């Protein structure tokens, strides 16, 4: 069967680019001595929700370690995890919050803004020489035309507008969005939570 | 398979014999963990 | 005499509150004594008296009380009532029963039996058996209906009841064959009626002939008398067990019998002498 | 390695309740058995053997044991108030804050309906409630 | 104990002897004829006394239960009004006499064309220390379980087509819906539930192979536990829900009909999409807003024909549950 | 069938035949499969018992008046040494059985004892009178002995 | 050989230990790796877990 060999012939090839996506990772850390307790960089300071479904442009300083937002259920409650999914960078079909990034936006308003500021200052900064102590990461959801990012510093200074950044800066501060886990929505909360056979359990971990 | 294996059953066990019959729930498939 | 019941109730009622584990003995006996329809030891009772009581922290009362009161409970709520059984070795070797000093018990109901109601009860099961193997099917996954007995019958298991008509069958074989019926020719008459001899599993019950009849004598059905000899070899005789005395007797065996054979109620008489001929040595009465 | 992480802390989340349990991971039957011994009892009972306070709480440390091994500096919730009745709701919210405001790695969001400010579990530090004035 | 106490432990034991639960109108019948040789023949009498003749001795063997551990539950079968009084040619009592269901009439001319409750004997006990076994091992128990687990899943339709299965219960819908208005345009709904349905989901056991599991579910079939639908669909009859009324409660999420606390298996269940809240996992009256068929009945030829379920037309409404 | 297992006697037949094998399948013990009798695979008490019931089909064919085992009611876990007691209870409530010489090198407690079979003692006591110089104390495990006939 | 000693001592708090798995899960990729990456893993976080 030459379509058995076919399949081998492309999964080699496949190990092949695999191991070569593998060889080309370098170290991204320098351990800086410097001092445990203190947290690490890398969380979100801030999410600003310009015209991003039901309110209008809203500030929210989350915290360093836990957070409880007490946004009640019917007044936008899971915008925020739908937005900061969103910001950092994930699939439309894994969020299912929205049948379109266009009914995302505000009816009455052509464009949203989704903008995160991830520390730097602390430790384990990725690259805080060039992008100071904060990160800035902002999307722009548009009726018409595609979605535009950029991820510019604190002084506005738009560092990149591309979205392989995106993945460079998220995969050094280790956030796992591609991970439907990480973020949980209702559904997939419901879910877990009500597993009940040993079975599920299992396929569920 | 021809015969009444009923009738004579049912004239056993309730004319004669004076057996006691109960359903017996399956009571302890409902068993309580008493936590 | 509506009062005199009542206070009877009330007595009953009385009693049971006094003594929690006499409720929860009387519920163990409901349970053993029914569901597996077996010979209740007396060992095992005062093991689960001595349990209860422990499990209670109540002092353990007497054994003739524990079961006058059990007895008088199955009575007033369930007409039931608990029959000594003698000891198998006087056999083999009107007397009141030992009720106290027995080895064994049985639950046994103590109330007259009525013209009609049993009559309604056998007509229902044979409507119900009409069309439960009509054109020699059955019921359950063989067919496309489930609900064949309506609601609700009087079939029971749709088993059980195939499960004593071969038992009173048995019965009267033993009974009638002067007490003494060999195993081969037993199973040679139970042929006439159908029940194969190869080993196939008889329909519904769906067991073996031999291992219904280990079950029969394992519930004190029948006795296996072993009079083993060399000319012919093993020798299995069948006989009647004291469970089986206990439970028919002989104005029951005689009203058993009178539907049999479908004699008229003026010939009644010349029939009770020719039962005790045929009854032999069986009771020990 | 995923696996000792979560039983780890499996084992360090029932602590709160006064228990002690496990998880075992089978592939012969495919299937995750969690057995909890709690104060009664002395046979550690399988964990549907339960009640379902102990149930809803085996469930919600088995969510945290399962986030554990995966480190991740952001992890997102929705509510979980309707999966759990009364005082088994607060033991959980309890759980939940005694084991995420201890670790400064990973920063949570938990979006929930309730007033945790109703809680008396306010008071520990590291825990931030922004309660929308909007309704 | 001379006349009543013998005509009670009789009832007592043919309620009994019919494995629990048995029918209103056998229990009359044999009232009828324990009562004919109690006290002269009780020619000249009226139904509507031998009903309250019938429960308060029915009350009086329950409280004597009671304080010794049982209970009998007037519990009302789901199916109701004629539907189920009709049996096979109302109750039994041809070339020879094998097949009279209209003969042997009691006294002159006894019927009843009105039968929905019926009677069946349950233990309160929870616990139940002192019972561990009937005649089955834990396999069975275990399978036992599994069944009722599947049988609390298959509750949930995603969709369901126009198959439009008529054997028992959606014909009684109809005649319900036809008698409270006269539509005959869009009644049968293409909405089904399958509360009690399964045939090979069962089969897949592991620990008993597939002839145990037959043999195991004939047992019970022929018990009177788990009943079978034209198609040939298993699921839980009167019986299991009238023993497990808590089992179905506290393990299992479940709502009752518009009476104080009652287990509903069938009826009508709509629901829309917008349930009580969002519940525990499943929804769609989840949480309350369940009938039964004779409750439904009831319901729609009284005030407030339409849901109370925060509104809901008559038109989406009609949903067979099976 | 008192072991609560399934087994028989098996003759496969191959083309070939001297290829003729025998098989005996087990079911003592639920974890071992069925496969032919050895010692290192399964237990010691439960291969005895096996064996044992083996020898014992193979005594109503044969026309020997008896059969001798020894070193055989020395204990086998006092569980399958019950069992194949019970066996041989069951094989003696047979009349015209072949008769066996026990031998119990070690003591089992609670032993079954049936009323066809006698248990005969060798045992000496201290306060015991000598044998030779004792009439009665000639026979030894003896009963039937001092009643008249 | 380095675990242990008075430098690099066990615990969870020890700044050269995350230091060491941060770059382990760097260079990890599960799929297509050398052996002595997961091991490397495994072993950095059995001594991270022991006090």
């Amino acid at each position: 069967i030459e379509q058995v060999d076919d399949e081998l012939l492309s999964l080699t090839a496949q190990q092949e680019n695999e191991e070569q996506q593998q060889q080309r990772k370098r170290r991204r850390h320098q351990f800086a001595p410097m001092t445990l307790e203190e947290s690490p960089s890398g969380y979100i300071k801030k999410v600003i929700l310009r015209n991003f479904m039901c309110h209008e442009h809203f500030e929210l300083e989350l915290g360093s370690r836990l957070n409880f937002i007490v946004g009640n259920n019917g007044s936008g409650k899971s915008a925020i995890l739908t937005a900061i999914t969103i910001g950092l960078g994930a699939k439309a079909s894994e969020t299912n919050r929205g049948s379109s990034l266009k009914d995302l936006i505000r009816e009455g308003c052509y464009s949203a803004k989704i903008i995160l500021h991830l520390d730097n200052s602390k430790y384990g900064a990725y690259q805080q020489g060039i992008f100071g102590n904060e990160i800035i990461v902002e999307r722009i959801i548009k009726r018409d035309g595609p979605a535009s990012f950029s991820l510019r510093s604190e002084n506005g200074k738009e560092i990149s507008n591309k979205k392989k950044d995106i993945q460079t800066v998220v995969d050094y501060f280790s956030v796992p969005v591609s991970n439907p886990m990480c973020f949980l929505s209702q559904d997939a909360a419901r879910s877990f939570l009500t597993a009940s056979t040993s079975q599920d359990k299992y396929s569920h971990f | 398979s021809q015969f009444n294996w009923f009738r004579i059953g049912a004239l056993y066990n309730t004319i004669s014999k004076n057996a006691p019959i109960t359903d017996h729930l399956m009571g302890p498939l409902s068993i309580e963990k008493k936590p | 005499d509506s009062d005199v019941d009542l206070t009877e109730d009330l007595a009953v009622a009385k009693i049971v509150k006094e003594n929690p584990v006499a409720r929860k003995m009387v519920r163990y006996i409901l349970s053993r004594g029914e569901s597996q329809n077996s010979i209740i030891t007396r060992n095992k009772l005062q093991s689960v008296i001595h349990e209860a009581a422990r499990e209670e922290n109540i002092a353990k009362p007497s054994f003739s009380k524990m079961f006058m009161d059990i007895n008088a409970i199955l009575y007033n709520v369930y007409g039931f009532e608990l029959q000594g059984l003698p000891s198998k070795n006087n056999m083999n070797a009107m007397p009141e029963p030992l009720g106290h000093r027995a080895q064994k018990f049985i639950l046994l109901n103590n109330v007259p039996h009525s013209k009609n109601f049993d009559d309604f009860k056998i007509l229902q099961s044979a409507h119900t058996y009409e069309e439960l193997i009509v054109t020699g099917e059955y019921i359950g996954d063989d067919i496309a209906s489930g609900t064949s007995n309506t609601l609700e019958s009087k079939l029971s298991t749709d088993r059980d009841l195939v499960y004593k008509g071969v038992l009173s069958v048995i019965l009267c074989i033993v009974f009638f064959s002067k007490n003494n019926i060999l195993h081969q020719e037993l199973i040679k008459f139970l042929e006439t009626f159908g029940i194969p001899s190869d080993g196939s599993k008889i329909a519904i019950l769906n067991i073996t002939i031999e291992d219904l009849i280990k079950s029969l004598e394992k519930r004190e059905y029948i006795v296996r008398l072993e009079e083993k000899s060399d000319t012919d070899g093993e020798v299995i005789s069948y006989r009647i067990g004291r469970r089986t005395q206990a439970e028919l007797g002989l104005e029951s065996l005689e009203k058993l019998v009178q539907e049999i054979m479908g004699l008229e109620k003026e010939q009644t008489k010349s029939l009770h002498d020719d039962i005790i001929k045929s009854i032999g040595d069986s009771y020990s009465i | 390695g995923t696996c000792f992480d979560a039983d780890m802390d499996f084992r360090a989340s029932l602590k709160v309740r006064k228990f002690s349990g496990n998880l075992s991971f089978i592939k012969d039957t495919k299937s995750l058995e969690i057995y909890i011994l709690t104060t009664n009892d002395e046979k550690a009972r399988n964990v549907d053997t339960l009640s379902g306070g102990e149930k809803s709480f085996s469930q919600m440390a088995l969510l945290l044991a399962t986030w554990k091994p995966m480190r991740s500096r952001i992890i997102a919730l929705d509510e979980f108030d309707v999966f759990m009745d009364q005082v088994n709701r607060k033991i959980g919210t309890t759980l939940i804050v005694k084991k995420l405001k201890d670790i400064a790695r990973t920063q949570t969001i938990i979006i929930t309906p309730q007033d945790i400010g109703k809680i008396a579990d306010i008071d520990s530090s590291g825990v931030s409630i922004h309660r929308m004035r909007d309704p | 104990p001379v006349t009543g106490d013998a005509t009670a432990k009789y009832l007592l034991q043919y309620i009994l002897s019919a494995r629990g639960i048995c029918h209103e109108n056998a229990l009359i019948l044999a009232l009828m004829r324990l009562e004919t040789d109690a006290s002269t023949l009780n020619t000249e009498w009226s139904i509507q006394q031998w009903v309250d003749k019938l429960n308060d001795y029915i009350n009086a063997i329950n409280v004597k239960l009671n304080l010794l551990g049982y209970k009998i539950i007037r519990i009302n079968h789901g199916i109701g009004r004629n539907a189920v009084t009709l049996k096979a040619k109302q109750n039994f009592e041809n070339t020879a006499i094998r097949a009279h269901n209209n003969d042997y009439a009691v006294l002159q001319s006894i019927v009843l064309p009105e039968s929905n409750r019926f009677f069946v004997y349950v233990n309160l006990a929870s616990t139940e220390e002192t019972k561990l076994a009937t005649r089955f091992n834990q396999n069975e128990i275990e399978f036992m379980k599994w069944a009722i687990e599947q049988f609390m899943i298959s509750g949930e339709t995603i969709v369901e087509g126009p198959a439009l299965e008529t054997s028992i219960i959606v014909k009684e819908v109809n005649r319900i819906l036809v008698a409270a208005t006269g539509d005959s345009n869009l009644a049968k709904w293409r909405k089904f539930s399958t509360f009690t349905v399964g045939s090979t989901n069962l089969f897949q056991f592991q620990e008993l192979t597939a002839t145990d599991i037959e043999d195991l579910l004939l047992r019970l079939c022929e018990l009177k536990w788990f009943y079978r639908t034209q198609e040939g669909k298993f699921g839980i009859d009167l019986r299991c829900i009238a023993e497990l009324e808590e089992y179905l409660t506290s393990m299992y999420n479940l709502n009752t009909c518009q009476n104080c606390h009652k287990l509903a298996i069938q009826g009508v269940r709509c629901g829309n999409e917008s349930c009580r809240e969002e519940n525990e996992e499943t929804g769609e009256n989840s949480l309350s807003q369940i009938w039964h068929v004779d409750c439904f009945k009831h319901y729609i030829t009284h005030v407030s024909k339409n849901c109370d379920r925060c509104g809901s037309s008559l038109i989406t409404e009609g949903v067979y549950v099976i | 069938n008192n072991v609560g297992s399934a087994g028989a006697v098996r003759l496969e037949k191959p083309k070939d035949y001297a290829e003729w094998k025998i098989e005996i399948m087990v079911k003592f013990r639920d974890n071992a499969p069925l496969k032919k009798l050895d010692s290192h695979t399964q237990s010691g008490g439960e291969r005895a018992v096996s064996t044992v019931l083996y020898m014992i089909a193979l005594q109503e064919f044969t026309s020997a008046p008896f059969r001798v085992v020894d070193e055989i009611n020395q204990g086998m876990d006092s569980r399958n040494e019950r069992i194949v007691h019970k066996a041989m209870v069951e094989n003696a409530c047979a009349e015209n059985t072949s008769q066996y010489f026990l031998i119990t090198p070690k003591l089992l407690t609670g032993l079954h004892y049936h009323e066809k079979m006698r248990i005969h003692c060798v045992m000496a006591g201290s306060w015991i009178p000598n044998p030779s110089e004792d009439p009665k104390m000639i026979h030894f495990g003896e009963t039937s002995n001092y009643s008249f006939d | 050989t380095m675990y242990g000693s008075k430098f690099i001592p066990f615990g969870p708090k020890c700044q050269v230990t995350e230091y060491f798995k941060d770059c382990i899960l760097d260079i990890s990729n599960e799929t297509t790796n050398d052996v002595e990456i997961s091991i490397l893993k495994g072993i950095l976080n059995l001594f991270s877990k022991i006090r």
